[PDB]
Parts: C-alpha cells; structure tokens; sequence
C-alpha cells in the first residue's frame, strides 16, 4: 500500500493561509505534474490542482499548489468555514497510467463562532409503536465546536444499554449536528415514568424530556 | 461531462463485483475513464483505466484481482474485483483521466547543440545532434539527441460514486417513521420535524423534502450500525410552527440499494 506522505492534520485561523505538503520520491512528484483534490464529506471529491500550480475550471485563485523538487505544496489563503475537508495529492508513477495517493490532510479551520447545541427529543411515533417497536430520536443541531457527549436517563436513572449515537457531521450552515438513539420495546416505554435526553456541550447540559401520558 | 455509475450496492463475500459506467457526452474511444474507490477511513486508491482502443492499465498491487473492459458501442466501461473481502467495501468512483507523456528532447552529460552530425547516424532532424569535445582517439564525438519522458496524469471529472458494501447479509428496505411535531417540542417561530429511516440495509440512503422544493433548514444524518447488523438514520427539516396545519411536509427516502423509495407525510401531532 504505498502512498505519498502528507501530514495528517493542519490547521489555521479564518483569512489566514495554510500550506499543506506532498512528499514522495523521485519517480512520483519529482518527475513533476503532481495534482490535488478536495473531499468533502457527503460530496465527490471534486479537483483542484493539476500540473503542480494549473488550477482546475472554477477553482479560487485563494488554493495554489507549488512544488520544490520532491514535495509538493498546496496553499490556501483566506480560509473560510467551507475549506474544512480531506486534501489528497496525487502523482504519476514512472507510468502516465499508474497513480499513486497521498495519506490524506484533514483541514481544520479555527476561529469560528461557536453556538450551543439545539435539542429536540421525539418520543416513539405510533406509526412505530404498531410494529411493537419504540425509538426515541434525540435530534441535535447548531453548534460548534462539534463534540458533545450525550447521555440517557430513564426515570431519573442512567440507561445501561440501547443507545446508539452519531459522530458529529456538519450541517450546510458550517454548524454540526449529531443525533441520539434509545432503542426500547412498547412495554419499557409504557412501564416509565419519563425519559430524559441530555447533551453536554462547552459548559451546558441542555436536557429534554419525554414521557408517554403526554401522549 | 456525466459519468453514472451502476451496479450492486451489495457483494456476497469472496465473490466478483461487477460495476459499470454509463458515460454521457463524450465518446468513449479518446478520453481515458479510469476507477478510483475509497474505503471508510481511507485514503483514495487508484485502481484502473482503459485508454484509446483498450490499453488497460492497473495497480501494481491489485491487478490480479482486477479486470477492466469497455464497449464504445453503448458508451460503458466495466470494472471487476475478484474474490472480494470487507477491505473492498468502498465507494466506487467514475473518473475520466487525463493520461500523457510529454516529450523532450536532450543531449547527454557532457554534450552541446551542434550541426556536425553526419547523416548516418540516423538522428532524424538536423536539429536532433550533439557534440562533446573533440576526443584525442576518436576525433569529433558526434550523438543524436536524446528523448526524455514527462508522465502527466490527472482526474478531469468525477462521477457521483457507488458504494459498495461486502455482506452475506441480505437487502432490507427501510421502515420510514415520522418525528411530528409537538405543542412543546417548538422553538417559537419554528418548529423541528422528521422522518426516522430504521432498519435498512446496506448503506446509503438520500432524503429529500418535498422533492427538494423544500431545502432550508434541512439535515439528514449520518446513520447508525446498530448491533442487529440494520442502519436507521433521521432526516430534520425546520419549518414555521405556525404553517404546520396548512402546509404539507413530506419525506422522501430513496434506498437505491432495494430499489425503493418512501413518501411519508408528517403530521402534526395533536398534543
């Protein structure tokens, strides 16, 4: 499994410039013409840079790729929200035909606004109920950054199991989102007396209830 | 350019994975179309392209595993992974590549341009010569120009992708709930309302609303392995708590993988 060295992460601040490196050897970026691509999660990757510095129909003057001998470098300046994604370069190995990837550079971009989490807990449907089955959907959006923790109480008690949750993903406004699930049967949820979602986020623990005599 | 890729979404383990794409403004006979996939959490792997007439060109490391054909007839080409395992579950991209060698002309180390060369050395051009020095036994040292090879390589366009996942398990459609709003699930001027997608398989599932007439303030999430080996995943759109009698909301799921689709009306729940 060979495939050109970049950096894991990189970082910088919104507006400011960020460089992301390609190194390989000299049968790949040192015969020249290396390219880059952005991979944005829940999106093809879309190409940037080809030729070392031709940028691609559409692309920004702000990315920019260079190269000195056998490292290639693609630079993006006044960064913004929507340049968070995965980088990888790409090059030619001794064969026009035959390509090789780089290990991927994950871009995270500093200085946004943070915003608390927007909670919403939906108790079982009856549509779901009629399949004798009973999911709470614990929907959570808007805030930044994207780690939360979340935890389900039943009755005032800790859940011990059933719970399923999603790694944060980011929604179309730059804010994340992340969603919870407790799985149960018809009977626990009618035995309760309420069930509690509660999501932690940057000092808040924001908790919503449920409980099926509303219903 | 349209590059549709078509296929199982599904591949019983140790079996052949058979893909094609179906390219849409462009003949097919030039422009090389090339397969680059990415398993989760990996990075993107070169497979494959056939070029003009149907020069196939592979991964060193997974040519024997792999096959690649094409037919300028119906404007396809075809990809093939043998004896597949869960490292091959990934998304499968059509890509058109742009494949080239560039050509430049040299002389060796030690050598100038010059125009002594007789013409039986054969260097095709009176500008194809070289000379270094005058050697003190052979006399003039005369040489053709030597051509060296640019490889330039690179992705013009990128199909969609297809995701593939490698299971004995069996396709299962998902059962689409509605997450309604509620007197007290408000958030004043608006309201948060869903559908839950449970127990599906395999992965992926898109949802729409109101056949994309609908796009603000929507989010579908990423989904959830849940230990019966099914995927469930949430869709939320945010509308007016006032229009929530009036105006219809509906989810549209679409589980390419079993070939179904779901229309669920969300209504508001009287509480």
């Amino acid at each position: 499994q060979a495939v050109l060295n970049q950096p894991s992460s990189v970082s910088g601040s919104l507006g400011q410039r960020v460089s992301i490196t390609c190194s390989g050897s000299s049968s790949n970026v040192g015969n020249g013409y290396v390219s880059w691509y952005q991979l944005i999660p829940g999106s093809a990757p879309r190409t940037l840079i080809y030729g070392d510095t031709s940028r691609a129909s559409g692309v920004p003057d702000r990315f920019s790729g260079s190269r000195s001998g056998n490292t290639a470098t693609l630079t993006i300046s006044s960064l913004q929200a929507e340049d968070e994604a995965d980088y990888f370069c790409a090059s030619a190995e001794d064969s026009s035909s035959n390509a090789v990837f780089g290990s991927g550079t994950t871009l995270t971009v500093l200085g946004q606004p943070k915003a608390a989490p927007s909670v919403t807990l939906f108790p079982p449907s009856s549509e779901e109920l009629q399949a004798n089955k009973a999911t709470l959907v614990c929907l959570i959006s808007d805030f930044y950054p994207g780690a939360v923790t979340v935890a389900w109480k039943a009755d005032s008690s800790p859940v011990k199991a059933g719970v399923e949750t999603t790694t944060p993903s980011k929604q179309s406004n730059n804010k994340y989102a992340a969603s919870s699930y407790l799985s149960l049967t018809p009977e626990q949820w009618k035995s309760h007396r309420s069930y509690s979602c509660q999501v932690t986020h940057e000092g808040s623990t924001v908790e919503k209830t449920v409980a099926p005599t509303e219903c | 350019v349209q590059l549709r890729e078509s296929g199982p979404s599904l591949v019983k383990p140790s079996q052949t994975l058979s893909l094609t794409c179906t390219v849409s403004g462009f003949s097919l006979n030039d422009k090389a179309v090339g397969w680059v996939r990415q398993a989760p959490g990996r990075a993107l792997e070169w497979l494959g392209s056939v070029s003009t007439g149907g020069s196939t060109t592979y991964n060193p490391g997974l040519k024997p595993r792999l096959s690649i054909t094409k037919d300028n007839s119906k404007s396809q080409i075809s990809l093939t992974v043998t004896s597949v395992t869960t490292e091959d579950s990934a998304t499968y991209y059509c890509t058109t590549v742009h494949q080239t060698t560039k050509t430049t002309k040299e002389c060796p180390e030690g050598y100038n341009w010059d125009d002594g060369c007789g013409s039986e050395l054969g260097c095709g051009g009176a500008d194809c010569c070289c000379w270094g020095g005058v050697d003190e036994y052979a006399g003039d040292l005369y040489s053709c120009c030597s051509v060296a090879h640019t490889y330039e390589w690179y992705v013009d366009a990128w199909g969609q992708g297809l995701l593939v996942t490698v299971s004995s398990a069996s396709t299962k459609g998902p059962s689409v709930f509605p997450l309604a709003p509620s007197s007290k699930s408000t958030s004043g001027g608006t309201a948060a309302l869903g559908c839950l997608v449970k127990d599906y398989f395999p992965e992926p599932v898109t949802v729409s609303w109101n056949s994309g007439a609908l796009t603000s303030g929507v989010h579908t999430f990423p989904a959830v392995l849940q230990s019966s080996g099914l995927y469930s995943l949430s869709s939320v759109v945010t509308v007016p708590s006032s229009s929530l009698g009036t105006q219809t909301y509906i989810c549209n799921v679409n589980h390419k993988p079993s070939n179904t689709k779901v229309d669920k009306k969300v209504e508001p729940k009287s509480c």
